[PDB]
RNA sequence: CAGAGGUGAAAUUCUUAGACCGCACCAAGACGAACUACAGCGAAGGCAUUCUUCAAGGAUACCUUCCUCAAUCAAGAACCAA
RNA sequence: GUGGUAAUGCGGCCAGGUAACAAAUCAAUCCUCCCACGGUGAGCUUUCUUUUCACCAUAAUCCACCUUGGGCCUUUUUACUCUCGCGUUGUUCGGAGCGGGGGCUCAAGAUUGAAAAAUGCAUUGUGAGUUCUGCGUUAAAGCAAAAACCUGGGGU
RNA sequence: CUGUACUGAACCAACGGGAUCCGGAGUCUUGUUUCGAGACACUGCCAGAUGGGGAGUUUGGCUG
RNA sequence: CGGGUAAACGGCGGGAGUAACUAUGACUCUCUUAAGGUAGCCAAAUGCCUCGUCUUCCAAUUAGAGACGCGCAUGAAUGGA
RNA sequence: CCAACUGCAGACCGUACUCAUCACCGCAUCAGGUCCCCAAGCAUAGAAUGCUCUGGUACAUAGAGAAAGGUACACUCAGGGAAGUCGGCAAAAUAGAUGCGUAAGUUCGCAAGAAGCAUUGGCUCUGAGGGCAAAAAUUGCCAACUCAGAACUGCUUACGGCGGGGAAUCCAACUGUAUAAUUAAAACAUAGGUUUGU
RNA sequence: CACGAGUUGUUCGGAAACUGAGCACAACGUUAUAUCGUUUUGUUAGGAAAGUGAAGGAACUGAAAAGGGGCAACAGAGAACCUGGGAUUAUAUUCCAAAAAGAAAUUGCAUGUGGG
RNA sequence: CGGGGAAACCCAGGUGGAGGCCUGUAGCGAUGCUGACGUGCAAAUCGCUCGUAUGAUUUGGGUAUCGGAGCGAAAGACUCA
């Protein structure tokens, strides 16, 4: 939660992503923050990829 | 996961009341456990307090109802027939 | 032999009411100048639960007639009283939920609980959770109103008797199976000293008719007559049949 | 006021502590006769007093809309007299 | 009496409030223990040992005023348009007003100083315990009261 | 008999007349505080039945 | 006197014949009660006879278990299973 | 007028000591009983248990000292393994943690730690699991322990503490209660069921 | 065992001064007999149980206010003090003497300064 | 929260900490040894073993109910050996 916090705090990821993530997170889908942040990489290059 | 088949809240008494003595309990439990809507403030957060009391956490409103529901069915058939009476 | 069990009860002692937590007795408004002629407006300030009692019970705030000052009434709460609501007593109130009339004033089939059985009881009748009256018929020569009371009986009472619309909140509470001892404890904490209860063969011969022999047994019939001392009136008083009943229950109590 | 009930005939049963029968009522619970039909409605099971009320369903009418969205079935699901 | 759009700031009688209340969870105040560093004393020293042991303290009561958490005000309020957003370890919350910006307020602590070195004995950082406090489920069980005190509503 | 058909405030009247009373706030009392019963059902005495609830007592003798 | 009532106290039968060999007895006659022990269960913590009979357990079982029931004297909120 | 000083005055009773293997009760300085607070270090899950700094203590009649026979909060025992006994009484046995695995029956909750199988030392390393600051997916500094996996090297299987297990029958549903001082059970209670009076 | 000592408080505990489960004086009733009963479900007693804020010309008079007087907690409520001492043979948040080692808080009365 | 599902719903993994739930201290009891002792440490104790240990739990103080009586989850238990 404090990562997701950071990342949003410095526009990393949007509110859409922050809240996605944060329910995942809750729901145990990352198993520590070297996880979370591959994902958070995947999110942000199929992103790139889009626009 | 589900983590149990038949006794949903009933699963803390192990197996020890008998299935119908559980059964029959469960569904009052159940009941006096849930969020009740609120006519007043439209929303579902009525809960019992002690048997009887029911308090709304929306608009933080009290009413005496029902031991294990908000409000029994002879109360709605009474509430109906004051209405008619009055009406008359 | 030595004093029953039964009769040791009525000395008081240990048996008395457990009263401490109680909030005081459960009341209509006293039947004044204002509830005989108009009404008197009340608010409903809170709806509590009190130890000993299925019934949720009801603080209205009333005006003093004659005084500067407020009068909290403790009521019997009816179901669906909530906090806020207005509550009429008196000879001109509404026909409403909550409301008190006299019994002449009330239509008949309206179902109505806290029930004068005299004129200024303030509410001996129908009173316990989920219980109620109907009103059957007014006999507007001789002023009195009858109504089928929760025994199933029929009584008449004067129509200057008051009565508040609706049924006692709290109701289906003997539904729900107790299901362990600790809750009976638990039940009968707030209540009096009543529980667990031994049964009369289980006792010795000297503190009870059913106790002794070498087998758990009563030797004789256990339907005992009205006119039985104390002491010895105990299992079934004067029952007029035993067994298990079948077909109608018929109606309990004298004739 | 001396019987009533019931049967092929009886008896069990009720009855001068008044039964049966008679008139007007009272209460409670069912049921909705005749009209009632090779008639109507409902997927089936089913459904008959009146009035007030809720959502539906079908047919018909159409120079309305639309454009293949259908048919029928393991699995699964809902209803179902006594 | 008086200031601020406001939250709110400052100089007989009647009705509320404090007193005043079961549990768990997670953070925790003091305090206890440990570790790091640095002083002071002691111990061991055949041989090793930048070592081992002890100590390094700050009461009540006051003044001023850098966080955590709760309540609230004002302002933006196309905030939730078809995957709404915020937030807890945890059972949530929001047009009956979420979130953002800027404020008001309460409760715990910080920091500054007065006390206070004139006293005491021969030091300034971390990690674990710890319920003061903060966060305002069993129940057919819902978990005292009063004095005293506080504030207002009316009136002088 | 001034109000009605999901949380307000209301007290120590003003006001109007007569010389401080008066009314505002009606007056009256073969009188009961009010309501419901009612001369019965409640008090005492007398009488009958019932009455292990309880008290007192008894439950022979001879006897391979 | 007359009704009611057993989740009141309680109660809940025998002897005398019968089926192509033997049996035992669906059947029948009878004496009889307030009713004649139903569903179940059993040599059961309830069975005298009794260490009952059969099976199993052991080298050997007055023990244990599973069966059987002529049940001295099982059995339904005196609650049965 | 009364809100900051200032002046004077602040009465009564309790207060030693003890609170227990010697201060109380039990005839007594009695291995019994008696409410509350503070509560350290290491091992360890730990207020278990073992040892220890501070505080406390060496007070319990002692000395000498291998008779038999005892008692023990003391052990061991070849071969057999319940043949002992009314009866495995007593004793032995099992044991922590981790992974795997787990039958009949069942009120679907359990039965279950069912049953069973395996592994755990010591050393030297490797990996994973964070916080603060200025494709920041990087740049420095730093703290707390855990879990996993290797190589090497040992065992005399080696402190404490710590379930034996299975197949059935009778009874009671269960947790409770209960004959202080011979009976703890199948007895009582219980939820549930039924009846009665009103 | 003998002799001689030792317990220091505005603030600590109690009481002055709260209510609880409860108790039972008065009152009334009962009893041949009070040495009995009722006595908190807001509350004694057929029951007239209030004795004084004010004023008004220094203590004398008197409105309104319903339900007598007490007791029951040394762990509930309540309650203004706390460190240092080279200060004892033994007491200490109780003792310490003008540099009170000292630092406070809090009552009750009085005196001044000032007020708007 | 992930996966299936037309729908109703189903299959996972995490979170959370319920229970007159279990192992086990203190506490509260007292099963067995038919151990010790049995002119005792003791007019009921000691050791090991054992039941329970969030509840119908244990406990201080206060308070209420007694002898033809009280109280009793009932043993004729207990009411100062
Ligand atoms: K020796
Ligand atoms: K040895
Ligand atoms: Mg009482
Ligand atoms: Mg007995
Ligand atoms: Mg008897
Ligand atoms: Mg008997
Ligand atoms: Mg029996
Ligand atoms: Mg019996
Ligand atoms: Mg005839
Ligand atoms: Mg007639
Ligand atoms: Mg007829
Ligand atoms: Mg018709
Ligand atoms: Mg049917
Ligand atoms: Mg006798
Ligand atoms: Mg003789
Ligand atoms: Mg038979
Ligand atoms: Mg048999
Ligand atoms: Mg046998
Ligand atoms: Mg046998
Ligand atoms: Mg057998
Ligand atoms: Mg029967
Ligand atoms: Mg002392
Ligand atoms: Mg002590
Ligand atoms: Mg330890
Ligand atoms: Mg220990
Ligand atoms: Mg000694
Ligand atoms: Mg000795
Ligand atoms: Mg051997
Ligand atoms: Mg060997
Ligand atoms: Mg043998
Ligand atoms: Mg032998
Ligand atoms: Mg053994
Ligand atoms: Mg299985
Ligand atoms: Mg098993
Ligand atoms: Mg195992
Ligand atoms: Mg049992
Ligand atoms: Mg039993
Ligand atoms: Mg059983
Ligand atoms: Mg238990
Ligand atoms: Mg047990
Ligand atoms: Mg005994
Ligand atoms: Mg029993
Ligand atoms: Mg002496
Ligand atoms: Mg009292
Ligand atoms: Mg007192
Ligand atoms: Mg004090
Ligand atoms: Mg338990
Ligand atoms: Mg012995
Ligand atoms: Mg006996
Ligand atoms: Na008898
Ligand atoms: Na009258
Ligand atoms: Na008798
Ligand atoms: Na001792
Ligand atoms: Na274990």
């Amino acid at each position: 939660r404090r990562l997701l916090r950071k990342y949003r705090a410095d526009k990393k990821i949007d509110r859409h992503v922050y809240r996605d993530l944060y329910m995942r997170a809750k729901g145990n889908v990352f198993r520590n923050k070297r996880n979370l942040v591959e994902h958070i990489h995947k999110i942000k290059n199929e992103k790139k990829k889009e626009r | 996961a589900k983590r149990t088949v038949k006794m949903g809240v009933m699963g803390r008494y192990g197996t020890r009341y008998g299935a119908n003595p559980r059964k029959r309990a469960k569904k009052l439990e159940v009941s006096q456990h849930a969020k009740h809507f609120c006519s007043f403030c439209g929303k579902f957060a009525f809960r019992r307090k002690a048997v009887g009391i029911w308090r709304c956490d929306g608009c933080s409103k009290t009413v005496a109802g029902g031991a294990y529901t908000l409000s029994t069915p002879n109360n709605s058939t009474v509430r109906s027939t004051v209405r008619r009476l009055r009406e008359l | 032999g030595k004093t029953v069990l039964s009769c040791r009860k009525g000395n008081g002692s240990v048996y008395q009411v457990h009263g401490h937590k109680r909030l005081g007795p459960a009341k209509l408004r006293i039947l004044d100048y204002a509830e005989r002629h108009g009404y008197m407006r009340g608010v409903v300030k809170s709806i509590e639960h009190e130890a000993g009692r299925g019934a949720a019970l009801a603080r209205v705030e009333f005006r003093h007639p004659y005084k500067f000052r407020r009068v909290k009434e403790l009521m019997v709460a009816p179901e669906g009283m909530f906090t806020g609501q207005s509550v009429f007593c008196g000879q001109k109130a509404p026909l409403a939920i909550g409301n008190v009339l006299p019994l002449g004033q009330i239509t008949e089939g309206c179902i109505v609980c806290n029930v004068e059985a005299k004129p200024g009881d303030r509410g001996t009748l129908a009173r316990a959770s989920g219980d109620y009256c109907i009103i059957i018929s007014h006999n507007h020569e001789t002023g009195r109103t009858r109504l089928k009371l929760p025994s199933g009986q029929k009584k008449s009472v004067p129509s200057t008797s008051r009565a508040m619309i609706g049924i006692i909140s709290g109701g289906g509470r003997i539904e729900k199976p107790v299901l362990k001892a600790g809750n009976s404890f638990y039940r009968f904490r707030g209540k009096r000293n009543c529980w667990p209860k031994v049964r009369g063969v289980a006792r010795n011969p000297v503190e009870h008719p059913h106790g002794g022999g070498n087998h758990q047994h009563i030797g004789h019939p256990s339907t005992v007559s009205r006119h039985s001392p104390p002491g010895q009136k105990v299992g079934l008083i004067a029952a007029r049949r035993t067994g298990r009943i079948r077909g109608g229950k018929a109606v309990k109590g004298a004739w």
